[PDB]
């Protein structure tokens, strides 16, 4: 189980930004789930690996290719040359996103978000999940900075002890 | 509009395209109001002119999600064509191929821009015997004519140089070395000698591909003082 959240400006209201989490079980080309929330309100969607390799074949691309894209967009991987333009329409409840290209608009994706009735539940839990996430990266630099400094130390000694044993 | 593209197609060179076991040799003009594009196998010419409402048409056909403006994606059609037919054997994943319809040639150009798919094709129809001629048959014979003009003034300086070499010997100093020595030149007999064994090398027409290599900047000055 992996789960990847991400800010994103919708240019419908380019005024605040949206988070949206992508959740996978093992890799994204087995399917994912995709929940946006602006604070107030989710919609959550889920895609599956028929609707991912029909959309690779609608756009004729290899499945690969499609699916490295769709992670560089969504997962927050865009590199310095590129930019995607996000959109949801929230009477159709219809989100989709496109690359920006040069004054080219290319549709990259669209899915149909259903919105939940329970918001809150999944804020909390976004929140819970991203506080585990920082205090067990906290412990884990903690443990690291621990180990570097008694290297160091060891370093340091063993390099005296060589000094010493060339000079003799 | 028309006829800016008309005299930009004019004022083009040919170009050699490599596609699908096959050749062609291709002159593209691309503008913010439309295209021109004229392809050759040196057996049939397909002349295409499209405009704006044409284009985008096209391009809402093929590429289903490809929204752009037609201005924006005729500029890069020709970003993306320009830069093969100016010099061959590019780094670019512009494939070509063709399919012969009864009348009609569908040159379909599949690319990728930024790592995304980009679809194009041409629908030629059989060129007007007027375009076919004013853009091969009489470029063609000027050629010839300017070429026949400096055989012509190089057989006159050939002529001035075994003069001065006459001269030269007639003064009684030989050379330092023997192996320089250049028989006197004639225009009869090197004509001869030529048409006998160089000539069935020299015309191999081929492909286009020497055509295009050649005396492309020839045809380009030909077309332009016909243009005026």
């Amino acid at each position: 189980m992996e789960r990847k959240i991400s800010r994103i400006h919708l240019v419908s209201e380019p005024s605040i930004t949206h988070f949206l989490q992508v959740s996978w079980e093992k890799t994204l080309e087995s399917g994912f789930v995709i929940t946006l929330t602006d604070g107030h309100s989710a919609w959550t969607g889920t895609v599956s690996e028929s609707e991912i390799s029909q959309e690779a074949d609608d756009m004729a691309m290899e499945k690969g290719k499609y699916v490295g894209e769709l992670r560089k967009a969504l997962l927050s991987g865009a590199g310095p040359a590129d930019v995607y333009t996000f959109n949801f329409s929230k009477e159709s409840c219809y989100f989709f996103f496109e690359k920006n290209l040069k004054d080219v608009s290319f549709r990259l994706g669209s899915f149909n978000l259903e919105k939940v009735e329970n918001p809150a539940e999944v804020i909390r839990e976004l929140i819970c999940y991203c506080l585990d996430t920082i205090a067990e990266n906290q412990a884990k630099n903690e443990h690291l900075q621990k180990e570097n400094e008694r290297l160091l130390r060891d370093w340091n000694d063993v390099q005296g002890r060589f000094e010493k044993c060339v000079s003799a | 509009v028309m006829e800016e593209l008309e005299q930009g197609l004019l004022m083009q060179p040919w170009a050699w395209l490599q596609l699908a076991e096959n050749s062609l040799l291709a002159k593209v003009f691309i503008t913010k109001q439309g295209y021109a594009l004229l392809v050759s196998d040196l057996q049939q010419v397909w002349h295409e002119q499209v405009d704006t409402s044409v284009v985008s048409q096209r391009a809402k056909e093929l590429n289903k999600r490809l929204t752009a403006p037609p201005a924006a994606f005729l500029c890069h059609l020709d970003n993306l064509l320009r830069p093969l037919l100016k010099d061959a054997a590019h780094p670019s994943e512009a494939t070509f191929s063709c399919d012969c319809v009864a009348d009609a040639l569908i040159l379909r150009v599949r690319s990728e821009l930024s790592g995304l798919p980009f679809y194009w094709n041409f629908h030629c129809m059989l060129a007007s015997p007027s375009l076919v001629s004013q853009h091969l048959i009489r470029p063609l014979m000027g050629m010839s004519l300017a070429l026949q003009c400096q055989v012509r003034e190089l057989a006159t300086l050939l002529h001035m140089k075994d003069l001065e070499i006459q001269d030269y010997q007639e003064s009684g100093a030989t050379l330092i070395r023997d192996r320089l020595k250049t028989e006197p030149f004639e225009e009869n007999s090197f004509l001869e000698q030529f048409m006998i064994e160089k000539l069935p090398e020299a015309c191999s027409i081929g492909d286009g591909k020497p055509f295009v290599m050649n005396l492309q900047d020839l045809y380009m000055a030909v077309t332009t003082q016909e243009v005026q």
